[PDB]
């Protein structure tokens, strides 16, 4: 059974160098034609191929990133390392490493190349965020069938939790995925829809553990 | 101009 | 540079349907094409390799065909776990291109978004920034367009938006769009408008307010 797992820093600053490690088991990078590649995926976006290295040490890189990438293997440790220099915020994404089969052999003779046409086993992926930002609690603002909510702005890093009426209110609640602002700080909104007749009290409970910032803000019309 | 995969041909 | 285009980019279906997804390449890639299914929060999972070979352990309802520039993936009887995003990948030329993906979601009746607009709070204004937000609530399908207008000037580059995952009971989506201005800029205008275009609206709905107007 083949397994791969990515490791590295979850946070890195612009201009810095990012070093990612893929540790695997179930195969060896000394096995004929086997490969290990790297693929990344920005939040909510498509997959983007980065590089690949084979057991014979042949390597290939994405042409648009080849001046910033280096891929290497440590055969004895069953690891593959990807180094990306001069990172910028657009480099934030989930990074995956994956296995590529080599040709099927019969009595040590290659007989089928069909199996190499795919990346068959993938790692769970490691989330990497690029920001020059320091740990910072959010500022919570009110957003006043009726709709209301809370704007949880300017915090770092993810994540933050938002509940309504201490957990008692769940129906009609929509807590949106945070967006990484150009400032390097996150921002999100949580809203709740209710019957205009209710306007019952409504309080958003915000918690950003990384900064031990807890806030309860009552929102009214 | 496109380079062929390791296993192509 | 090789182009790998998936069609459609999004697709609505129901449990039991048979669906097909296609991937077209700008140049022939012979049979070197793979199909993956990716569920939110997980890595892509291999379904078909080469262009028609069924990966071991993958249910027989998945099938792949084509060669050269046209490939298609078909799921004969859609199961609940198949609502996800699918991707094709080309491994004939370096770099090994991935298609843009096609989101397969739960079909339901068309539903226009209920639109709401929120002016910035006086509390935020004291800090020097103004966030204006627009909410598009419980709509379907997912495709929606929001256009900000300030004193009829079309806004660009100063808004960000995010969308919820399809609701497990509603089968609807909700979207938030935040227009961000400095307090100075905010106080230099009066009409803040959120224009919404959606399939469920016969024509665009605009929600707005007049700053200062008390």
């Amino acid at each position: 059974r083949i397994t791969l797992k990515e490791s590295g820093p979850p946070l890195v600053k612009p201009t810095q160098t990012l070093t990612l490690t893929c540790s695997f088991s179930g195969f060896s990078l000394s096995d004929f034609g086997v490969g290990v590649g790297w693929i990344r995926q920005p939040p909510g976006k498509a997959l983007e191929w980065l590089a690949i290295i084979y057991s014979d040490d042949d390597k290939r890189y994405s042409p648009s990133l080849n001046t910033r990438l280096t891929i290497t293997k440590d055969t004895s440790k069953n690891q593959v390392v990807l180094v990306m220099t001069r990172v910028s915020p657009v480099d934030t994404a989930t990074y995956f490493c994956a296995h590529r089969r080599g040709p099927t052999t019969l009595f040590g003779v290659p007989i089928a190349r069909g199996p190499v046409n795919a990346m068959d086993v993938w790692g769970q992926g490691i989330t990497v965020t690029i920001s020059s930002t320091s740990t910072k609690g959010p500022s919570v603002f009110p957003l006043a069938t009726a709709a209301l909510g809370c704007l949880v702005k300017d915090y770092f890093p993810e994540p933050v939790t938002v509940s309504w009426n201490s957990g008692a209110l769940t129906s009609g609640v929509h807590t949106f995925p945070a967006v990484l602002q150009s400032s390097g700080l996150y921002s999100l909104s949580s809203v709740v829809t209710v019957p205009s007749s209710s306007l019952q009290t409504y309080t958003c409970n915000v918690n950003h553990k990384p900064s031990n910032t807890k806030v309860d803000k009552r929102v009214e019309p | 101009l496109l380079e062929l995969d390791k296993w192509a041909s | 540079a090789l182009q790998l285009t998936q069609s459609p980019s999004s697709l609505s279906a129901s449990v039991g349907d048979r669906i097909t997804i296609t991937c077209r390449a700008s140049q022939g890639v012979t049979s070197a094409l793979a199909w993956y299914r990716q569920k939110p929060g997980s890595p892509p999972q291999l379904l078909i390799y080469d262009a028609s070979s069924l990966e071991s352990g993958v249910p027989s309802r998945f099938s792949g065909s084509g060669s050269g520039t046209e490939f298609t993936l078909t799921i004969s009887t859609l199961r609940p776990e198949d609502f996800a995003t699918y991707y094709c990948q080309q491994l004939h030329f370096y770099p090994h291109t991935f298609g843009g993906g096609t989101r397969v979601d739960v079909r339901r009746t068309v539903a226009a978004p209920s639109v709401f607009i929120f002016p910035p709070s006086d509390e935020q204004l004291k800090s020097g920034t103004a966030s204006v937000v627009c909410l598009l609530n419980n709509f379907y399908p997912r495709e929606a367009k929001v256009q900000w207008k300030v004193d009829n000037a079309l806004q660009s580059g100063n808004s960000q938006e995010s969308v919820t995952e399809q609701d497990s009971k509603d089968s609807t989506y909700s979207l938030s769009s935040t227009l961000t201005l400095s307090k100075a800029d905010y106080e230099k205008h009066k009409v803040y408008e959120c224009e919404v275009t959606h399939q469920g609206l016969s024509s665009p709905v605009t929600k707005s307010f007049n700053r200062g107007e008390c």
